[PDB]
């Protein structure tokens, strides 16, 4: 297993020089809207609307991220959305969404995306209603790597819940979102995320580092296994109570393993939470409750899924809902051109 | 229970960031 870490020590350390080298020199304009075929409306937002579409010349499927830059600048979301493309076109990890291709216009930015038809884990977990634990575990194991490799980027990620997680054809998760993500060597300040996934030093606006990553991490796999968050209340407000208290219920069908492993990410001293300790992930990845984890498997794809959703065709849309369909608008005058000239 | 709760919380949609 040592040999395993040296090895994963070696990996990260390629990674880093690998993603500089594009977060350095990012790639820009790498197609056009000509080039796609518009299908459907995927989902909306107060800036913009992801989009499937199909590459006219490959037949291949893409979700299409458009991103109203006049709303963009608004809604104060600049620093966002160029961290979101420069992160997404430098990052390179089995568990990440991939992107393919980027451009902007007069009016508008453009991310695309290989399409996911499984959609979201969002939507599949509120169907469903809980995970079992081994099926909770394979998903939180693809978090734990992927925040290692985050993490040594000197990426927070800050965004970690079921509605930015997709559930790919082969079962495994793609994280989609990094409008959040940012690099930082120690401490940042900003006051984003959503509530019932917000470490208590956020919520206390003290400064915070990754620790509040491990946080969400529990969170999110108490959510998965319970069927519901263990923070909540009918206003933001009332959650913030809950999560700086630091009390904790578990359902009693929790395993006595997964009960220790949360209290430990649940813990609202960062000082004290798992993976914020000396020896960093591996106190998560050591842990009683993966103990029957291969990671390295785990990282290969090579772990068989506990959940395929349905393969209904590579352009099935039955895992998003219905959108009003609207023109995307292109001006003949260019908008907010220096605000995204690095785009 | 818990989970009835939660689906009278109001939250058990996508939920927004803030
Ligand atoms: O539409 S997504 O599921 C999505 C994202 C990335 C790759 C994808 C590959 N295949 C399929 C769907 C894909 N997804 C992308 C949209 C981001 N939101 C909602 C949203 C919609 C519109 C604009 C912004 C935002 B936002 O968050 O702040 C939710 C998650």
């Amino acid at each position: 297993k040592g040999s395993e870490q040296e090895s994963v020590k070696e990996f990260l350390a390629k990674a880093k020089e690998e993603f500089l080298k594009k977060w350095e020199s990012p790639s820009q304009n790498t197609a056009q809207l000509d080039h796609f075929d518009r299908i459907k409306t995927l989902g909306t937002g107060s800036f913009g609307r992801v989009m499937l579409v199909k590459h006219k010349e490959t037949g291949n499927h893409y979700a299409m991220k458009i991103l109203d830059k006049q709303k963009v600048v608004k809604l104060k979301q600049i620093e966002h959305t160029l961290n979101e493309k420069r992160i997404l076109q430098a990052v390179n990890f089995p568990f990440l969404v991939k992107l393919e291709f980027s451009f902007k216009d007069n009016s508008n930015l453009y991310m695309v995306m290989e399409y996911v038809p499984g959609g979201e884990m969002f939507s599949h977990l509120r169907r469903i209603g809980r995970f079992s634990e081994p099926h909770a575990r394979f998903y939180a194991a693809q978090i734990v790597l992927t925040f290692e490799y985050l993490h040594s980027l000197d990426l927070i990620y800050r965004d970690l819940k079921p509605e930015n997680l997709l559930i790919d054809q082969q079962g495994y998760i793609q994280v989609t979102d990094f409008g959040f993500a940012k690099r930082v060597k120690g401490r940042t300040w900003t006051l984003c995320g959503t509530p019932e996934y917000l470490a208590p030093e956020i919520i206390l606006s003290k400064g915070y580092n990754k620790a509040v990553d491990w946080w969400a991490l529990g969170v999110l796999i108490y959510e998965m296994a319970a069927g519901y968050p263990p923070f909540f209340a009918d206003q933001p407000i009332q959650i913030y109570e809950k999560i700086v208290s630091g009390k904790v219920r578990f359902p009693s069908h929790f395993s006595s393993d997964l009960k220790d492993l949360l209290r430990n990410l649940l813990q609202v001293d960062l000082t004290k939470r798992f993976g914020n300790l000396k020896n960093g992930v591996n106190d998560i990845k050591n842990h009683k409750w993966f103990a029957t984890t291969d990671w390295i498997a785990i990282y290969q794809r090579k772990v068989e899924a506990p959940f395929i959703p349905k393969f209904k065709g590579p352009g099935d849309t039955s895992n998003f809902d219905d959108y009003e369909e609207e023109e995307i608008r292109v001006s003949i005058n260019e908008k907010c051109g220096k605000e995204f000239t690095e785009f | 229970t818990t989970y009835a709760d939660f689906i009278a919380s109001g939250r058990t949609s996508r939920r927004d960031a803030i």
